[PDB]
RNA sequence: CCACAAGUCGAGCAGGUACGAAAGUAGGUCUUAGUGAUCCGGUGGUUCUGUAUGGAAGGGCCAUCGCUCAACGGAUAAAAG
RNA sequence: CUCAGUAGCGGCGAGCGAACGGGGAUCAGCCCAUUAAGUUAUGUGUGUUUUAGUGGAACGCUCUGGGAAGUGCGAACGUAGAGGGUGAUAUUCCCGUACACGAAAGGGCACACAUAAUGAUGACGAGUAGGGCGAGGCACGUGAAACCUUGUCUGAAUAUGGGGGGACCAUCCUCCAAGGCUAAAUACUCCUGACUGACCGAUAGUGAACCAGUACCGUGAGGGAAAGGCGAAAAGAACCCCUGUGAGGGGAGUGAAAUAGAUCCUGAAACCGCAUGCAUACAAGCAGUGGGAGCACCUUCGUGGUGUGACUGCGUACCUUUUGUAUAAUGGGUCAGCGACUUAUAUUCAGUAGCGAGGUUAACCGUAUAGGGGAGCCGUAGAGAAAUCGAGUCUUAAUAGGGCG
């Protein structure tokens, strides 16, 4: 049959020109104690690590 | 030459398939490359992809973000060079669809400066970038 | 495309048994026991092809020693004397001469002791 | 190119259809594809679940001293099911249209080079009698050969039906295996022109 | 510094400040412990989206709130002999 | 067949999974009591097809052979050289094959027409639509849940009207529920006729090639085997001898062949006899291996060949599992036969071939591996959650700085 996508991963990963982008953790609820530098630097998107690129490729074949 | 018993494939076209468990000399005898014992040695022994031994998975320890846009599915992007496939001087959504550069179910199209054009065109109801418009004018076309 | 194994399997077993002939009991009659016997025979042959050179060198040295002590020298002293005299005849030829010709071996011993002194 | 017909006249043919270089790998792939498409692929075997009986456990798991068994139709046992039972198969391969046409062009060019293709101004039979066709083919020195015509006359078809090593075909029905199998190809000028227009 | 997820130090630029006559100092406290991922839901903004159209509902984005999930990389929301 | 594993659903886990739009196959509408299309049964006529069948061409000599269809030399038929048989391999020996021809009687199908019934207790749709409560179905788990069915309690308006367009309001668009009938494209094979197979060939293939769902087991439901082969033709051994008028043999005879003699083609291995040559009853162990005297036979007598092996150095089987096995750790009484990485689909990388900024069709039509079919897919542009812009784009008050290109 056709390969099926892992929708949970598809909702966390998007494709770039040469790789995959992702959001960062530790920014949801507990924030008062965290410093301003951490608050600002954890914002935005980052790139998926090469070691973990293979699993993302397996879980998201068509993206 | 030109006989049924004188026809051969190209070098490197065909490779013998690998057969496991057919003697010591083959090099894949007995265990057949699976190793010794364990889950992976058993039949259907692979674990599910994305399973890391119990630790929270990569796709589950990261946050969800974004939402899907409906109009983006029907929006179409067209390279400048593809206008050569168009038959005639009038470039429109219908003409692009006829030339098969835009799928039938799309509702609007955009033209971007990607290639080169050596013809004169008149664009009707299609969005143009600054560079694409400049290229069309240079080639001798018009808009609207 | 069904394939029968009988002819090829029989040929292989027959060849092994033929190589096994001359052994005792089940070793020359039963394929399972016979196959083990052939392999061990090959391994022994591989080891003995090396052991043979040592055994024959020891035999030559013993015969040379007997001849030398008949002529009044020890084997080591005769070998040293011959080396000093620059004689390059090997131990196999020296042993053959010692066994088959006493006069020539006596002449060789004379030369060796002359070189020694 | 100018090709001489048997009588002596000259016929002009396209270089593309009859002048292409010989590509052995391409021709081999196309011919193998045709041979594979020739298969029927009808058969089957019974697996351990298709053999009669075998529902129950033969004997208890422990205490008997035998080897543990679950069913008498296990593939290890005599009379059991086949480990990997076959099912009917389709052996057709997809051959690219351009590769097919290129292979036909190569075959025609190589036949022309080897001089096994003879062009005739016309080729027809008055009556559906085998002996007349045999005499004609002997006169042409093409006793064992494949005849290619623009259209197949019923009389010629009947006359050639019973001749071994001789078959007759229309220009639109040539196939690469038949082009190679026969010793010679006797082709009329009209069939040559039609095949040239088809460019393969 | 680190298998990953994470963690740590930081010259320097723009804006608005406080203290100095001024050069200038200040992006929490001499430093190394005082902690909790993801899902779900609440609150303040939002030039984003809004299933025919205009709105609205709902969704997204920025900030932030609810776990002794202490078996502290946290099987299920809920489990003894 | 695509759209698409997309949009969505989901202890947002594991998993489940659409529609719109496009391309094909087929193509058809007709009625509610002045009663339609269509269907069914009976009877008549015009075409067509079946249930037995008939004719059907053309080879001689020579050699091997038990036997000719096989060798060598030449000849004939072919709208026929498909297939089977005949003492070994046959287009011309037989049955047949292409072709032509054939039905007293009965049966099937297509159409036309004459009657029966049927459609049809049905004349514009009220316990109806809608709502509260509990459930079920829709890709969708009550979730912002739109839409369909209802167990229970209720309950309208009725063309100046009503349903839907995914909570809901207004506008706009579209349609007319609470009454019905209707062929083709679609699904399958207990059976019938023909044809086919890079399907099996007696441990295979149906459990069953043979008197098999039998023998046999069980109270019963039920379970369930093994077992093919003389020879071309029985020409299947008249008669004699031993023996119990037995069995079993020996001679004679048949046959191309009788260790082809009737559990009868070939007749392997394990296992068990007889005969010949060498060794062997003072010497301790995985039985061999490297050396090596003597003996018997054959000898081109040789520095040879075939059997045997007194005496001697070295030397504790195989597999599995283990840090490590002669291990007193596991498995194997022996032989013959069978016995375990496959197949379909999707995807990724490599090799190879075609074409090339382009490449390629799917279903489907098609006396069909051809030809047609461009819907669709991949590539040719990224950034951003998104609007949007675009060789740039996001962040920001910032043309600064920075991320991805």
């Amino acid at each position: 049959a056709k390969l099926k996508t892992r929708r949970g991963a598809a909702k966390r990963f998007k494709a770039t020109a040469n790789g995959f982008k992702r959001k960062q953790a530790f920014k949801r609820h507990i924030l008062t104690k965290k410093s301003a530098k951490r608050i600002r630097q954890l914002r935005g998107c980052v790139m998926v690590h090469v070691s973990d690129v293979a699993s993302v490729r397996r879980m998201c074949p068509y993206i | 030459t030109l006989r049924l018993n004188e026809l051969a494939p190209a070098e490197g076209a065909k490779r013998e398939h690998r057969r496991l468990g057919r003697g010591i000399g083959s090099g894949v005898g007995k265990t057949g490359g699976r190793g010794i014992k364990g889950q992976k040695s058993r039949k259907s022994g692979g674990v599910r992809p994305g399973f890391e031994g119990g630790q929270t998975a990569i796709y589950r320890r990261l946050p969800k973000f974004g939402f899907t846009s409906q109009i983006a599915l029907k929006t179409a992007e067209v390279r400048l060079s593809e206008l050569s496939k168009v038959e005639g001087d009038i470039v429109s959504l219908e003409t692009l669809k006829a030339a098969n550069v835009v799928r039938r179910d799309q509702i609007r199209a955009r033209i971007v400066l990607s290639g080169e054009i050596t013809r004169a065109f008149t664009v009707q109801g299609v969005a143009l970038t600054k560079g694409a418009k400049a290229a069309i004018e240079a080639a001798g076309g018009k808009v609207e | 495309a069904r394939v029968k194994r009988g002819v090829v399997a029989h040929r292989r077993h027959k060849k092994i048994l033929a190589r096994a002939k001359g052994y005792y009991g089940a070793r020359s009659r039963v394929y399972r026991v016979a196959f083990q016997a052939v392999i061990k025979a090959g391994q022994y042959a591989y080891r003995d092809r090396r052991q043979k050179k040592r055994q024959f060198r020891a035999l030559w040295i013993a015969r040379i020693n007997a001849g030398a002590r008949q002529n009044g020298l020890s084997y080591s002293r005769m070998i040293d004397g011959l080396k000093k005299a620059q004689v390059i005849i090997d131990r196999r030829v020296l042993a053959d001469i010692a066994m088959h010709d006493a006069v020539a071996f006596a002449a060789l011993a004379e030369k060796a002791k002359g070189a020694l002194a | 190119m100018n090709l001489k017909t048997v009588s002596g006249s000259a016929v002009e043919l396209s270089e593309v259809a009859f002048g292409r270089e010989f590509n052995e790998a391409l021709v081999h792939q196309v011919v193998t594809a045709y041979l594979a498409g020739g298969r029927q692929g009808t058969r089957a075997h019974k697996s351990r679940a298709d053999v009669s009986g075998g529902g129950k456990k033969p004997f208890r798991q422990k205490g008997t001293g035998r080897a543990r068994a679950g069913s008498i139709r296990s593939p290890i046992w005599v009379g059991g099911g086949k480990t990997f039972a076959a099912r009917p198969q389709d052996w057709s391969q997809k051959v690219n249209r351009k590769m097919y046409r290129g292979a036909m062009q190569c075959i025609l060019a190589e036949l022309v080079r080897q001089d096994r293709l003879v062009l005739v101004e016309e080729f027809a039979v008055a009556a559906p009698k085998t002996k007349e066709l045999l005499a004609k083919l002997n006169d042409l020195n093409a006793a064992r050969a494949l005849i290619v015509t623009d259209a197949v006359d019923e009389n010629l078809y009947l006359a050639a039906r019973n001749l071994p090593h001789v078959d007759v075909v229309d220009a639109t029905a040539i196939d690469p295996v038949s082009l190679i199998a026969f010793d010679k190809v006797v082709m009329s000028v009209a069939a040559a022109k039609k095949i040239e227009v088809e460019l393969g």
